[PDB]
């Protein structure tokens, strides 16, 4: 139904080594499709998805142009930031920035994204109304003042309702095979005896897309949070995701526990139980 | 696609 | 600020002895981005280890995936070594085919 297209910029100043490192990635939902690395042997926009590979030279040249433009912008923003926080040029610093657009079922702009942080902490973000800004500290209020002064929110907004949505749509139409896909996770329960009185039950959900998924454990129908371990959703390295949830159970009560998996690729939620 | 810089977003 | 990285060493598919597979090391929630990751086989660095493009989460913490091709067995050990500014010395997480 709803889709999303986001961009991630990461700039890292490296004293005594020259220009800052600029790494940017483009995502359609949970699928990376483009990359720009300043430390690449030939810095340029590159395809990380088969469906974007069909784009002509113009796309890559323009994309590279905008990427490098952003690179320079962030490059000045680093120094300006140095002035703001009264910092030294001998120290390493980082500017991060994520911005995207959300296509709804009606084909209209559902939600907008444009947030930037400095050194791991919020710096300035675009509000839901896509018109006003929110600054985290006093230094960011200067940036907010400037952006208000030059009507930046308007430009980025025209971008959100324009090229962003259209190209997102185009991508979705090009790579429907994998982008409009909803693969259900291959799930199963495993047994791992801790001692002669304890054993760990692990619930596996593999090769599912998109990444969003819910794993829970229940003892006699009641959710278990005690002695439970849920690992962070991880990439399979092939365009899929993985995630397992383990419970520490006293021997003899294994058949009293059930796994519960909610995923988009599943018609109904799954209820699993150890099958020796 | 990427955001086209026309004026810029200097901090 | 600075955050300690999470290390998840795991295979792409359920491990089978003699059957080819993909060894993965997912390092997440770390800051700054400067970090070293190495896939080790029996204590020695592996021959061909590539990684995904640097990206971050909603809390601005970075995440990376270092991967290689390996064939699981019962004589060899696989591990993931990580050096970071928040880590006093390299951290090594052995690959457990139960996790």
């Amino acid at each position: 139904g709803s889709h999303s297209m986001k961009y991630f910029y990461t700039s890292v100043s490296r004293p005594g080594r020259g220009e800052p490192r600029f790494i940017s990635v483009g995502y359609v939902d949970d699928t990376q499709f483009v990359r720009f690395d300043s430390d690449a042997e030939s810095p340029r926009e590159e395809p990380r998805a088969p469906w974007v590979e069909q784009e002509g030279p113009e796309y890559w040249e323009e994309a590279t142009r905008r990427a490098k433009e952003a690179a320079q912008t962030h490059r000045e923003n680093l120094r300006t930031a140095l002035r703001y926080y009264n910092q030294s040029e001998a120290g390493s610093h980082t500017i991060q920035k994520m911005y995207g657009c959300d296509l709804g079922p009606d084909g209209r702009l559902l939600r907008g994204y444009h947030q930037s942080a400095y050194d791991g902490k919020d710096y300035i973000a675009l509000n839901g109304d896509l018109r006003s800004w929110t600054a985290a500290d006093m230094a960011a209020q200067n940036t907010q003042r400037k952006w208000e002064g030059n009507r930046y929110a308007e430009r980025f907004r025209a971008y959100l309702e324009g090229e962003c949505l259209e190209w997102l749509r185009r991508y979705l139409e090009n790579g429907k095979e994998t982008l409009q896909r909803a693969d259900p996770p291959k799930t199963h329960v495993t047994h791992h005896p801790v001692s002669d009185h304890e054993a760990t039950l692990r619930c596996w959900a593999l090769g599912f897309y998109p990444a969003e998924i819910t794993l829970t454990w229940q003892r006699d129908g009641e959710e278990q949070t005690q002695d439970t371990e849920f690992v962070e959703t991880r990439p399979g390295g092939d365009g899929t995701f993985q995630k397992w949830g383990a419970v520490v159970v006293p021997s003899g009560e294994e058949q009293r526990y059930t796994c519960h998996v909610q995923h988009e690729g599943l018609p109904e939620p799954l209820t699993l139980r150890w099958e020796p | 696609i990427r955001y086209p810089k026309t004026f810029g977003w200097l901090w | 600020i600075q955050r300690t990285p999470k290390i998840q060493v795991y295979s792409r598919h359920p491990p089978e002895n003699g059957k080819p597979n993909f060894l993965n090391c997912y390092v997440s929630g770390f800051h700054p981005s400067d970090i070293e990751v190495d896939l080790l086989k029996n204590g020695e660095k592996m021959g061909k280890v590539e990684h995904s493009d640097l990206s971050f989460s909603k809390d601005w913490s970075f995440y990376l995936l270092y991967y290689t091709e390996f064939t699981p067995n019962e004589k060899d050990e696989y591990a993931c070594r990580v050096n970071h500014v928040t880590l006093s010395g390299p951290r090594t997480v052995k690959w457990d085919r139960d996790m």
